[PDB]
RNA sequence: CCUCAUUGGAUCAGGACAUCCCAAUGGUGUAGAAGCUAUUAAUGGUUCGUUUGCAACGAUUAAAGUCCUACGUGAUCUG
RNA sequence: UUACAAAUAAGCGCUCUCAACUUAAUUUAUGAAUAAAAUCUAAAUAAAAUAUAUACGUACACCCUCUAACCUAGAGAAGGUUA
Protein backbone atom coordinates (compact mmCIF):
# COMPACT_ATOMS: atom_id res chain seq x y z
CA UNK A 1 0.00 0.00 0.00
CA UNK A 2 0.94 3.48 -0.25
CA UNK A 3 2.42 3.13 -3.86
CA UNK A 4 2.20 5.03 -6.68
CA UNK A 5 -0.03 3.38 -9.87
CA UNK A 6 2.88 3.05 -11.57
CA UNK A 7 5.46 1.32 -9.32
CA UNK A 8 2.31 -0.57 -7.69
CA UNK A 9 1.42 -2.30 -11.37
CA UNK A 10 5.32 -2.69 -11.85
CA UNK A 11 5.80 -4.54 -8.62
CA UNK A 12 2.76 -6.92 -8.96
CA UNK A 13 3.57 -8.01 -12.29
CA UNK A 14 6.67 -8.17 -12.50
CA UNK A 15 8.46 -11.62 -13.13
CA UNK A 16 10.77 -13.83 -10.73
CA UNK A 17 14.33 -15.64 -11.47
CA UNK A 18 13.74 -19.18 -9.66
CA UNK A 19 16.54 -21.92 -9.67
CA UNK A 20 16.06 -25.85 -9.53
CA UNK A 21 18.32 -28.86 -8.67
CA UNK A 22 17.85 -31.39 -10.78
CA UNK A 23 20.53 -33.64 -9.57
CA UNK A 24 18.86 -37.29 -9.16
CA UNK A 25 15.34 -35.99 -9.81
CA UNK A 26 13.04 -37.39 -12.07
CA UNK A 27 13.12 -35.05 -15.35
CA UNK A 28 8.69 -35.20 -14.90
CA UNK A 29 8.27 -33.86 -11.46
CA UNK A 30 10.93 -31.19 -12.77
CA UNK A 31 8.41 -30.21 -15.65
CA UNK A 32 5.49 -30.16 -13.10
CA UNK A 33 7.67 -27.56 -11.27
CA UNK A 34 9.10 -26.24 -14.18
CA UNK A 35 5.54 -25.88 -16.18
CA UNK A 36 3.77 -24.04 -13.38
CA UNK A 37 6.33 -21.44 -12.97
CA UNK A 38 6.31 -20.71 -16.68
CA UNK A 39 2.79 -20.33 -17.33
CA UNK A 40 2.45 -18.12 -14.05
CA UNK A 41 0.39 -20.58 -12.43
CA UNK A 42 1.75 -19.44 -8.65
CA UNK A 43 0.33 -15.95 -8.62
CA UNK A 44 -3.06 -15.41 -7.73
CA UNK A 45 -3.12 -12.51 -10.11
CA UNK A 46 -2.74 -15.13 -12.48
CA UNK A 47 -4.90 -14.50 -15.98
CA UNK A 48 -4.48 -16.41 -19.29
CA UNK A 49 -4.66 -12.63 -21.09
CA UNK A 50 -1.50 -11.36 -18.86
CA UNK A 51 1.92 -12.87 -19.34
CA UNK A 52 2.26 -13.22 -15.83
CA UNK A 53 5.20 -16.44 -16.06
CA UNK A 54 8.74 -16.56 -14.84
CA UNK A 55 11.88 -17.48 -15.29
CA UNK A 56 12.91 -21.05 -14.20
CA UNK A 57 16.58 -21.99 -14.02
CA UNK A 58 17.64 -25.59 -13.97
CA UNK A 59 20.82 -26.96 -13.35
CA UNK A 60 22.61 -30.57 -13.14
CA UNK A 61 20.12 -31.49 -15.85
CA UNK A 62 22.98 -34.44 -17.05
CA UNK A 63 22.34 -36.22 -13.42
CA UNK A 64 18.73 -36.83 -13.58
CA UNK A 65 17.22 -39.93 -12.35
CA UNK A 66 14.78 -42.34 -14.16
CA UNK A 67 13.07 -44.47 -12.49
CA UNK A 68 12.36 -47.87 -13.55
CA UNK A 69 13.80 -49.09 -17.06
CA UNK A 70 12.73 -45.78 -18.69
CA UNK A 71 16.43 -45.23 -20.34
CA UNK A 72 15.64 -48.24 -22.35
CA UNK A 73 12.49 -48.34 -22.39
CA UNK A 74 11.11 -44.22 -23.01
CA UNK A 75 11.97 -43.87 -27.11
CA UNK A 76 11.91 -40.49 -28.44
CA UNK A 77 10.75 -40.01 -32.11
CA UNK A 78 11.34 -37.25 -35.04
CA UNK A 79 10.70 -36.53 -38.52
CA UNK A 80 13.16 -34.69 -40.81
CA UNK A 81 9.93 -34.70 -43.06
CA UNK A 82 11.87 -36.81 -45.92
CA UNK A 83 11.83 -40.36 -47.30
CA UNK A 84 13.45 -42.27 -44.75
CA UNK A 85 13.45 -39.28 -42.26
CA UNK A 86 12.03 -41.81 -39.08
CA UNK A 87 13.97 -41.67 -36.16
CA UNK A 88 13.49 -43.22 -32.69
CA UNK A 89 16.37 -43.00 -30.11
CA UNK A 90 15.89 -44.18 -26.60
CA UNK A 91 15.90 -42.02 -23.59
CA UNK A 92 20.13 -42.94 -23.11
CA UNK A 93 21.08 -42.37 -26.55
CA UNK A 94 19.07 -39.02 -26.07
CA UNK A 95 20.62 -38.16 -23.17
CA UNK A 96 24.29 -38.73 -24.40
CA UNK A 97 23.78 -36.65 -27.83
CA UNK A 98 22.19 -33.92 -25.83
CA UNK A 99 22.55 -33.74 -21.95
CA UNK A 100 19.78 -31.24 -21.62
CA UNK A 101 17.16 -32.71 -24.70
CA UNK A 102 15.16 -34.60 -21.76
CA UNK A 103 14.46 -32.01 -19.51
CA UNK A 104 13.36 -29.86 -22.31
CA UNK A 105 11.22 -31.65 -24.44
CA UNK A 106 9.11 -33.15 -20.62
CA UNK A 107 8.67 -29.43 -19.68
CA UNK A 108 7.36 -28.96 -23.18
CA UNK A 109 4.55 -31.30 -22.78
CA UNK A 110 3.67 -29.98 -20.17
CA UNK A 111 3.01 -26.55 -21.36
CA UNK A 112 -0.48 -25.96 -22.99
CA UNK A 113 -0.65 -26.52 -26.66
CA UNK A 114 -0.72 -22.55 -27.72
CA UNK A 115 1.13 -19.80 -29.36
CA UNK A 116 2.41 -19.10 -25.61
CA UNK A 117 4.10 -21.82 -25.04
CA UNK A 118 6.73 -21.13 -27.42
CA UNK A 119 7.21 -17.95 -25.80
CA UNK A 120 7.14 -19.25 -22.27
CA UNK A 121 10.28 -21.97 -22.92
CA UNK A 122 12.49 -18.75 -23.78
CA UNK A 123 11.82 -17.85 -20.24
CA UNK A 124 13.64 -21.43 -19.46
CA UNK A 125 17.17 -21.75 -18.65
CA UNK A 126 19.07 -25.39 -18.38
CA UNK A 127 22.67 -25.82 -17.74
CA UNK A 128 23.87 -29.44 -17.72
CA UNK A 129 25.99 -28.84 -14.80
CA UNK A 130 26.56 -26.92 -11.79
CA UNK A 131 28.14 -23.96 -14.09
CA UNK A 132 26.44 -20.83 -14.17
CA UNK A 133 26.81 -17.22 -16.64
CA UNK A 134 27.77 -14.55 -13.79
CA UNK A 135 24.41 -12.68 -14.92
CA UNK A 136 22.06 -15.49 -14.47
CA UNK A 137 23.42 -15.90 -10.95
CA UNK A 138 22.65 -11.86 -9.98
CA UNK A 139 19.16 -12.30 -11.48
CA UNK A 140 18.37 -15.25 -9.31
CA UNK A 141 15.44 -14.60 -6.81
CA UNK A 142 15.15 -17.96 -4.57
CA UNK A 143 15.40 -21.61 -4.82
CA UNK A 144 13.54 -24.53 -4.79
CA UNK A 145 12.73 -27.33 -3.27
CA UNK A 146 13.49 -30.49 -4.96
CA UNK A 147 10.38 -32.93 -5.78
CA UNK A 148 12.28 -36.06 -5.04
CA UNK A 149 13.51 -36.88 -1.75
CA UNK A 150 17.42 -38.51 -1.94
CA UNK A 151 18.11 -41.90 -0.83
CA UNK A 152 21.71 -41.86 1.28
CA UNK A 153 24.03 -44.25 -0.22
CA UNK A 154 26.16 -46.76 2.28
CA UNK A 155 29.07 -44.27 2.51
CA UNK A 156 27.14 -41.69 3.55
CA UNK A 157 25.44 -42.81 6.71
CA UNK A 158 27.27 -41.69 9.48
CA UNK A 159 29.33 -44.40 11.54
CA UNK A 160 27.01 -43.64 14.15
CA UNK A 161 24.10 -43.94 12.56
CA UNK A 162 25.03 -48.00 11.65
CA UNK A 163 25.36 -48.22 15.47
CA UNK A 164 22.03 -47.00 15.98
CA UNK A 165 19.80 -49.37 13.29
CA UNK A 166 20.09 -52.80 14.44
CA UNK A 167 21.85 -56.62 14.18
CA UNK A 168 19.17 -58.21 12.88
CA UNK A 169 20.85 -61.76 12.92
CA UNK A 170 24.64 -62.31 13.05
CA UNK A 171 26.86 -64.54 11.28
CA UNK A 172 27.97 -68.23 12.64
CA UNK A 173 32.21 -67.59 13.47
CA UNK A 174 32.04 -71.26 10.85
CA UNK A 175 31.72 -68.70 8.17
CA UNK A 176 33.89 -68.12 5.16
CA UNK A 177 32.42 -64.35 4.09
CA UNK B 1 55.40 -24.65 -33.35
CA UNK B 2 56.39 -28.66 -34.28
CA UNK B 3 53.91 -31.05 -36.43
CA UNK B 4 52.15 -32.87 -33.96
CA UNK B 5 49.82 -36.07 -34.82
CA UNK B 6 46.44 -34.78 -35.74
CA UNK B 7 47.42 -31.42 -37.24
CA UNK B 8 45.56 -29.23 -39.99
CA UNK B 9 47.39 -26.53 -41.63
CA UNK B 10 46.11 -24.16 -43.94
CA UNK B 11 45.05 -24.81 -47.64
CA UNK B 12 45.22 -22.19 -50.71
CA UNK B 13 43.13 -20.31 -52.94
CA UNK B 14 44.11 -20.84 -56.22
CA UNK B 15 42.76 -20.10 -60.42
CA UNK B 16 41.78 -22.91 -62.64
CA UNK B 17 43.98 -22.48 -66.22
CA UNK B 18 42.50 -25.65 -67.58
CA UNK B 19 43.88 -29.26 -68.55
CA UNK B 20 46.29 -31.18 -70.36
CA UNK B 21 48.19 -34.85 -70.26
CA UNK B 22 50.49 -35.88 -68.42
CA UNK B 23 52.60 -39.27 -68.19
CA UNK B 24 53.83 -41.92 -65.69
CA UNK B 25 56.73 -44.01 -66.34
CA UNK B 26 54.46 -47.22 -67.02
CA UNK B 27 53.31 -45.48 -70.25
CA UNK B 28 49.85 -44.40 -69.15
CA UNK B 29 48.43 -41.07 -69.92
CA UNK B 30 46.80 -38.88 -67.12
CA UNK B 31 44.08 -35.93 -67.59
CA UNK B 32 45.53 -33.14 -65.23
CA UNK B 33 44.33 -29.99 -64.19
CA UNK B 34 46.51 -27.10 -63.78
CA UNK B 35 45.79 -24.58 -60.29
CA UNK B 36 47.75 -21.34 -60.35
CA UNK B 37 48.40 -19.46 -56.86
CA UNK B 38 47.76 -16.24 -57.19
CA UNK B 39 47.85 -13.31 -54.94
CA UNK B 40 46.86 -15.92 -51.77
CA UNK B 41 47.26 -14.19 -48.07
CA UNK B 42 46.28 -15.17 -44.93
CA UNK B 43 43.56 -12.45 -44.17
CA UNK B 44 42.14 -13.31 -40.99
CA UNK B 45 42.35 -15.77 -37.57
CA UNK B 46 40.12 -16.72 -34.81
CA UNK B 47 40.70 -18.58 -31.60
CA UNK B 48 39.00 -22.18 -31.34
CA UNK B 49 36.72 -20.24 -29.02
CA UNK B 50 35.24 -17.55 -31.06
CA UNK B 51 34.55 -20.07 -34.07
CA UNK B 52 32.39 -22.52 -31.50
CA UNK B 53 33.78 -25.02 -32.94
CA UNK B 54 36.69 -27.58 -31.63
CA UNK B 55 39.76 -26.40 -34.14
CA UNK B 56 40.30 -22.97 -35.26
CA UNK B 57 39.30 -21.05 -38.19
CA UNK B 58 42.06 -19.13 -41.28
CA UNK B 59 40.51 -16.69 -43.74
CA UNK B 60 42.45 -17.21 -46.62
CA UNK B 61 41.98 -15.18 -50.26
CA UNK B 62 43.13 -15.03 -53.70
CA UNK B 63 43.28 -12.90 -56.98
CA UNK B 64 43.29 -9.44 -56.03
CA UNK B 65 40.82 -7.32 -57.98
CA UNK B 66 40.26 -3.86 -58.73
CA UNK B 67 38.84 -1.37 -55.76
CA UNK B 68 36.45 0.69 -58.17
CA UNK B 69 33.18 -1.10 -57.58
CA UNK B 70 33.62 -2.33 -53.66
CA UNK B 71 31.22 -1.71 -51.15
CA UNK B 72 33.03 0.30 -48.53
CA UNK B 73 33.01 -2.42 -45.94
CA UNK B 74 35.08 -4.54 -48.07
CA UNK B 75 37.83 -1.53 -48.43
CA UNK B 76 38.00 -0.91 -45.02
CA UNK B 77 38.89 -4.66 -43.99
CA UNK B 78 41.71 -4.39 -46.27
CA UNK B 79 42.64 -1.02 -46.01
CA UNK B 80 43.20 -2.25 -42.03
CA UNK B 81 45.01 -5.52 -43.17
CA UNK B 82 47.67 -3.41 -45.54
CA UNK B 83 46.15 -5.68 -48.69
CA UNK B 84 44.87 -4.67 -52.36
CA UNK B 85 41.26 -6.09 -52.08
CA UNK B 86 40.95 -9.81 -53.09
CA UNK B 87 38.56 -11.44 -55.38
CA UNK B 88 37.43 -13.83 -52.62
CA UNK B 89 37.57 -14.86 -49.14
CA UNK B 90 37.72 -18.68 -48.00
CA UNK B 91 37.46 -20.33 -43.75
CA UNK B 92 40.23 -23.16 -43.45
CA UNK B 93 40.38 -25.02 -39.86
CA UNK B 94 43.43 -24.90 -38.68
CA UNK B 95 44.87 -26.67 -35.40
CA UNK B 96 46.92 -23.92 -32.89
CA UNK B 97 50.49 -24.75 -34.35
CA UNK B 98 49.43 -24.48 -37.57
CA UNK B 99 47.98 -20.86 -37.22
CA UNK B 100 49.76 -18.66 -39.19
CA UNK B 101 49.64 -14.47 -38.79
CA UNK B 102 47.87 -12.25 -41.33
CA UNK B 103 49.16 -10.86 -44.18
CA UNK B 104 51.35 -13.57 -44.90
CA UNK B 105 51.32 -14.90 -49.07
CA UNK B 106 50.93 -18.70 -49.36
CA UNK B 107 52.79 -20.07 -52.72
CA UNK B 108 52.01 -23.06 -54.97
CA UNK B 109 55.33 -24.83 -53.09
CA UNK B 110 52.80 -25.20 -49.94
CA UNK B 111 52.23 -28.21 -51.53
CA UNK B 112 54.52 -31.01 -52.98
CA UNK B 113 54.43 -33.40 -55.54
CA UNK B 114 52.65 -36.92 -53.76
CA UNK B 115 50.51 -35.77 -51.30
CA UNK B 116 46.90 -36.05 -51.76
CA UNK B 117 44.30 -33.10 -52.04
CA UNK B 118 40.55 -31.75 -52.10
CA UNK B 119 39.41 -29.15 -54.25
CA UNK B 120 36.20 -27.35 -53.85
CA UNK B 121 34.62 -25.06 -56.20
CA UNK B 122 30.89 -23.79 -57.91
CA UNK B 123 30.04 -25.84 -60.42
CA UNK B 124 29.39 -24.83 -63.89
CA UNK B 125 25.78 -23.47 -64.01
CA UNK B 126 23.35 -25.32 -66.30
CA UNK B 127 20.51 -22.59 -65.50
CA UNK B 128 17.10 -23.82 -65.50
CA UNK B 129 16.59 -27.57 -66.70
CA UNK B 130 14.31 -30.30 -67.35
CA UNK B 131 14.02 -33.76 -65.16
CA UNK B 132 15.80 -35.62 -67.74
CA UNK B 133 19.15 -33.69 -67.55
CA UNK B 134 18.85 -32.56 -63.94
CA UNK B 135 18.20 -35.94 -62.70
CA UNK B 136 18.83 -38.59 -65.74
CA UNK B 137 14.65 -39.47 -65.79
CA UNK B 138 14.25 -41.65 -68.75
CA UNK B 139 11.48 -39.72 -70.32
CA UNK B 140 8.72 -41.07 -72.45
CA UNK B 141 8.93 -43.36 -75.74
CA UNK B 142 9.12 -40.63 -79.19
CA UNK B 143 6.49 -42.56 -80.94
CA UNK B 144 3.98 -44.96 -80.27
CA UNK B 145 1.01 -42.74 -79.44
CA UNK B 146 2.40 -40.44 -77.10
CA UNK B 147 1.15 -37.12 -76.68
CA UNK B 148 2.75 -34.25 -75.43
CA UNK B 149 4.64 -36.40 -72.91
CA UNK B 150 8.76 -37.03 -73.78
CA UNK B 151 10.50 -35.42 -71.53
CA UNK B 152 7.68 -34.91 -68.31
CA UNK B 153 8.28 -35.97 -64.76
CA UNK B 154 5.90 -39.35 -64.60
CA UNK B 155 3.72 -39.52 -61.79
CA UNK B 156 5.03 -37.11 -59.25
CA UNK B 157 3.86 -39.31 -56.17
CA UNK B 158 1.05 -41.68 -54.33
CA UNK B 159 -2.85 -41.22 -54.64
CA UNK B 160 -2.55 -42.07 -50.87
CA UNK B 161 -0.60 -39.45 -49.10
CA UNK B 162 -2.64 -37.11 -51.14
CA UNK B 163 0.78 -34.47 -51.09
CA UNK B 164 4.11 -34.01 -52.71
CA UNK B 165 7.31 -35.65 -50.51
CA UNK B 166 9.38 -32.84 -49.25
CA UNK B 167 12.79 -33.35 -51.72
CA UNK B 168 10.96 -34.72 -54.80
CA UNK B 169 13.24 -34.25 -57.68
CA UNK B 170 11.64 -31.46 -60.23
CA UNK B 171 12.82 -29.34 -63.02
CA UNK B 172 14.68 -26.70 -61.62
CA UNK B 173 17.51 -24.67 -61.64
CA UNK B 174 20.79 -26.99 -62.30
CA UNK C 1 18.86 -72.93 -30.84
CA UNK C 2 14.90 -72.80 -32.14
CA UNK C 3 12.78 -70.46 -30.58
CA UNK C 4 9.82 -72.05 -29.60
CA UNK C 5 6.74 -71.48 -26.85
CA UNK C 6 7.23 -73.73 -24.26
CA UNK C 7 10.77 -74.76 -23.37
CA UNK C 8 11.33 -78.23 -22.07
CA UNK C 9 14.32 -80.24 -20.95
CA UNK C 10 15.06 -83.32 -23.38
CA UNK C 11 17.72 -85.26 -20.96
CA UNK C 12 19.60 -85.07 -17.63
CA UNK C 13 22.50 -83.19 -19.01
CA UNK C 14 20.00 -80.13 -20.16
CA UNK C 15 20.10 -77.20 -17.41
CA UNK C 16 18.15 -74.18 -17.71
CA UNK C 17 19.24 -70.21 -17.84
CA UNK C 18 18.04 -66.57 -17.70
CA UNK C 19 19.87 -64.75 -20.30
CA UNK C 20 19.25 -61.31 -22.12
CA UNK C 21 15.40 -61.57 -21.04
CA UNK C 22 14.86 -64.86 -22.09
CA UNK C 23 14.75 -68.66 -21.02
CA UNK C 24 17.55 -71.10 -22.22
CA UNK C 25 17.65 -74.67 -21.98
CA UNK C 26 20.94 -75.27 -22.86
CA UNK C 27 22.83 -79.12 -22.90
CA UNK C 28 26.86 -79.21 -23.33
CA UNK C 29 26.23 -82.85 -23.96
CA UNK C 30 24.35 -82.64 -26.93
CA UNK C 31 23.97 -79.23 -28.51
CA UNK C 32 20.66 -80.07 -30.64
CA UNK C 33 18.97 -79.72 -26.97
CA UNK C 34 19.11 -76.09 -26.88
CA UNK C 35 15.95 -74.08 -27.04
CA UNK C 36 14.87 -70.43 -26.76
CA UNK C 37 11.59 -69.17 -25.83
C1' C D 1 -33.68 -78.09 -66.57
C1' C D 2 -29.36 -74.46 -67.68
C1' U D 3 -26.13 -70.30 -66.33
C1' C D 4 -22.05 -66.15 -65.87
C1' A D 5 -19.01 -61.10 -65.82
C1' U D 6 -11.83 -54.34 -64.36
C1' U D 7 -6.64 -55.18 -65.74
C1' G D 8 -1.29 -54.90 -68.78
C1' G D 9 2.52 -51.47 -70.04
C1' A D 10 5.53 -46.60 -69.78
C1' U D 11 7.40 -42.78 -66.23
C1' C D 12 8.42 -41.88 -61.05
C1' A D 13 8.20 -44.73 -57.32
C1' G D 14 6.71 -44.12 -50.99
C1' G D 15 6.41 -47.98 -47.39
C1' A D 16 5.95 -53.20 -44.65
C1' C D 17 9.48 -57.44 -43.49
C1' A D 18 6.34 -62.53 -43.41
C1' U D 19 14.58 -61.67 -46.34
C1' C D 20 15.49 -63.13 -52.92
C1' C D 21 20.93 -61.58 -53.03
C1' C D 22 24.68 -58.91 -49.93
C1' A D 23 26.16 -59.05 -43.97
C1' A D 24 26.45 -61.54 -38.43
C1' U D 25 25.28 -66.32 -36.10
C1' G D 26 22.89 -71.50 -33.58
C1' G D 27 22.08 -76.79 -35.03
C1' U D 28 23.18 -81.02 -38.30
C1' G D 29 22.56 -87.81 -40.20
C1' U D 30 28.10 -80.31 -40.97
C1' A D 31 35.44 -84.38 -42.80
C1' G D 32 36.53 -80.50 -47.03
C1' A D 33 33.27 -78.66 -51.02
C1' A D 34 28.30 -78.43 -51.75
C1' G D 35 23.72 -78.25 -48.99
C1' C D 36 19.44 -78.40 -45.10
C1' U D 37 17.02 -75.87 -40.87
C1' A D 38 16.40 -71.69 -37.47
C1' U D 39 17.58 -66.89 -35.22
C1' U D 40 19.05 -61.55 -36.40
C1' A D 41 19.01 -57.68 -39.78
C1' A D 42 14.86 -53.53 -44.34
C1' U D 43 21.07 -52.02 -45.84
C1' G D 44 21.35 -51.23 -51.16
C1' G D 45 20.18 -53.94 -55.15
C1' U D 46 16.82 -57.27 -57.39
C1' U D 47 18.55 -58.25 -66.08
C1' C D 48 17.51 -58.73 -71.25
C1' G D 49 14.46 -61.25 -74.88
C1' U D 50 10.84 -64.97 -77.74
C1' U D 51 6.05 -66.87 -78.46
C1' U D 52 2.14 -64.90 -76.13
C1' G D 53 -2.97 -63.51 -74.02
C1' C D 54 -2.51 -65.61 -69.66
C1' A D 55 1.16 -68.22 -69.58
C1' A D 56 5.05 -70.78 -72.37
C1' C D 57 10.19 -70.92 -73.04
C1' G D 58 15.58 -68.97 -74.29
C1' A D 59 20.15 -66.74 -72.42
C1' U D 60 22.11 -64.59 -67.97
C1' U D 61 22.87 -63.10 -62.73
C1' A D 62 25.38 -62.41 -56.09
C1' A D 63 20.09 -62.33 -56.62
C1' A D 64 16.22 -61.99 -60.79
C1' G D 65 12.04 -61.64 -53.08
C1' U D 66 6.68 -61.56 -51.25
C1' C D 67 3.31 -57.82 -50.50
C1' C D 68 0.72 -52.67 -49.32
C1' U D 69 -0.17 -47.72 -51.54
C1' A D 70 -8.31 -46.82 -54.85
C1' C D 71 -4.63 -51.38 -62.18
C1' G D 72 -0.01 -46.76 -56.12
C1' U D 73 0.34 -43.28 -60.21
C1' G D 74 -5.08 -41.76 -67.27
C1' A D 75 -5.95 -32.65 -65.13
C1' U D 76 1.70 -37.52 -66.95
C1' C D 77 1.20 -41.05 -71.50
C1' U D 78 -0.56 -45.71 -73.65
C1' G D 79 -2.87 -51.22 -75.20
C1' U E 1 33.47 -39.08 -80.97
C1' U E 2 28.81 -36.31 -82.65
C1' A E 3 26.98 -31.69 -83.68
C1' C E 4 26.93 -25.97 -84.26
C1' A E 5 29.58 -26.36 -91.99
C1' A E 6 31.47 -20.43 -84.53
C1' A E 7 34.88 -19.21 -79.55
C1' U E 8 30.29 -24.10 -77.32
C1' A E 9 27.24 -28.17 -75.64
C1' A E 10 27.03 -33.54 -75.21
C1' G E 11 28.47 -39.01 -74.41
C1' C E 12 30.03 -43.09 -77.10
C1' G E 13 35.19 -39.70 -73.76
C1' C E 14 37.82 -38.53 -68.62
C1' U E 15 38.27 -38.20 -63.18
C1' C E 16 36.77 -38.96 -58.16
C1' U E 17 34.01 -41.68 -54.05
C1' C E 18 35.70 -42.36 -46.78
C1' A E 19 34.93 -42.30 -41.21
C1' A E 20 31.07 -45.24 -36.95
C1' C E 21 30.72 -42.80 -30.70
C1' U E 22 26.19 -45.54 -30.34
C1' U E 23 23.30 -53.19 -31.15
C1' A E 24 20.73 -58.45 -32.04
C1' A E 25 20.81 -62.90 -32.89
C1' U E 26 25.01 -65.24 -30.99
C1' U E 27 30.04 -66.41 -28.31
C1' U E 28 33.49 -65.72 -24.31
C1' A E 29 35.79 -64.09 -19.11
C1' U E 30 34.88 -63.11 -13.65
C1' G E 31 30.99 -64.49 -9.86
C1' A E 32 26.44 -64.68 -6.13
C1' A E 33 21.71 -66.50 -5.07
C1' U E 34 22.85 -72.40 -4.91
C1' A E 35 28.64 -76.45 0.24
C1' A E 36 30.21 -76.48 -7.31
C1' A E 37 37.49 -77.12 -8.63
C1' A E 38 29.32 -74.65 -10.95
C1' U E 39 26.40 -70.59 -13.88
C1' C E 40 27.79 -65.14 -20.22
C1' U E 41 24.44 -61.75 -15.66
C1' A E 42 15.68 -59.39 -17.08
C1' A E 43 22.40 -60.40 -10.26
C1' A E 44 26.16 -56.63 -9.30
C1' U E 45 30.32 -56.92 -13.66
C1' A E 46 34.32 -57.25 -18.28
C1' A E 47 34.65 -58.06 -23.48
C1' A E 48 33.82 -59.44 -28.77
C1' A E 49 30.02 -59.34 -32.36
C1' U E 50 25.13 -57.64 -38.85
C1' A E 51 22.43 -53.93 -41.11
C1' U E 52 21.47 -49.19 -39.37
C1' A E 53 23.14 -43.91 -37.81
C1' U E 54 25.57 -38.21 -37.62
C1' A E 55 27.80 -38.24 -32.08
C1' C E 56 32.49 -36.89 -35.37
C1' G E 57 33.74 -34.67 -39.89
C1' U E 58 33.93 -31.97 -45.02
C1' A E 59 30.68 -27.95 -47.78
C1' C E 60 28.53 -23.16 -46.59
C1' A E 61 30.26 -18.73 -43.48
C1' C E 62 31.73 -12.18 -46.02
C1' C E 63 26.10 -7.87 -45.21
C1' C E 64 27.56 -6.46 -49.24
C1' U E 65 29.31 -0.43 -54.53
C1' C E 66 26.26 -0.07 -58.69
C1' U E 67 24.75 5.07 -64.38
C1' A E 68 26.26 1.50 -67.48
C1' A E 69 28.85 -2.29 -70.12
C1' C E 70 30.41 -7.40 -70.05
C1' C E 71 29.93 -12.52 -68.09
C1' U E 72 31.98 -19.84 -68.55
C1' A E 73 25.75 -16.22 -63.66
C1' G E 74 20.76 -16.08 -65.41
C1' A E 75 13.27 -16.90 -67.69
C1' G E 76 12.83 -12.09 -64.85
C1' A E 77 15.14 -10.53 -60.46
C1' A E 78 19.44 -12.31 -58.08
C1' G E 79 25.14 -13.04 -58.55
C1' G E 80 30.40 -12.07 -60.70
C1' U E 81 33.79 -8.70 -63.24
C1' U E 82 35.49 -3.06 -64.27
C1' A E 83 44.81 -0.59 -65.01
MG1 LIG F 1 14.15 -41.78 -74.96
MG1 LIG G 1 5.56 -35.36 -79.47
MG1 LIG H 1 -2.32 -35.98 -46.06
MG1 LIG I 1 11.09 -47.83 -52.92
MG1 LIG J 1 13.16 -60.06 -39.65
MG1 LIG K 1 -4.94 -38.47 -61.55
MG1 LIG L 1 -1.18 -28.84 -67.40
ZN1 LIG M 1 20.32 -82.43 -23.73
Amino acid sequence: SSFSRAPQQWATFARMWYLLDGKMQPPGKLAVIASNKLQGLNKPVYHQLSDCGDHVVIINTRHIAFSGNKWEQKVYSSHTGYPGGFRQVTAAQLHRKDPVAIVKLAIYGMLPKNLHRRTMMQRLHLFPDEDIPEDILKNLVEELPQPRRVPKRLDEYTQEEIEAFPRVWTPPDDFRM
Amino acid sequence: HPWEPGSFRVGLIALKLGMMPLWTKDGQKHAVTLLQVQDCHVLKYTPKEDHNGKIAALTVGGKTVSRFYKPDSRLEFYRDLGLPPKQIHKIFHVTDNAVIKPGTPLYAAHFRPGQYVDVTAKTIGKGFQGVMKRWGFKGQPASHGQTKTHRRPGAISTGDIARVWPGTKMPGRM
Amino acid sequence: FKTKGVIKKRCKDCYKVKRRGRWFILCKTNPKHKQRQ
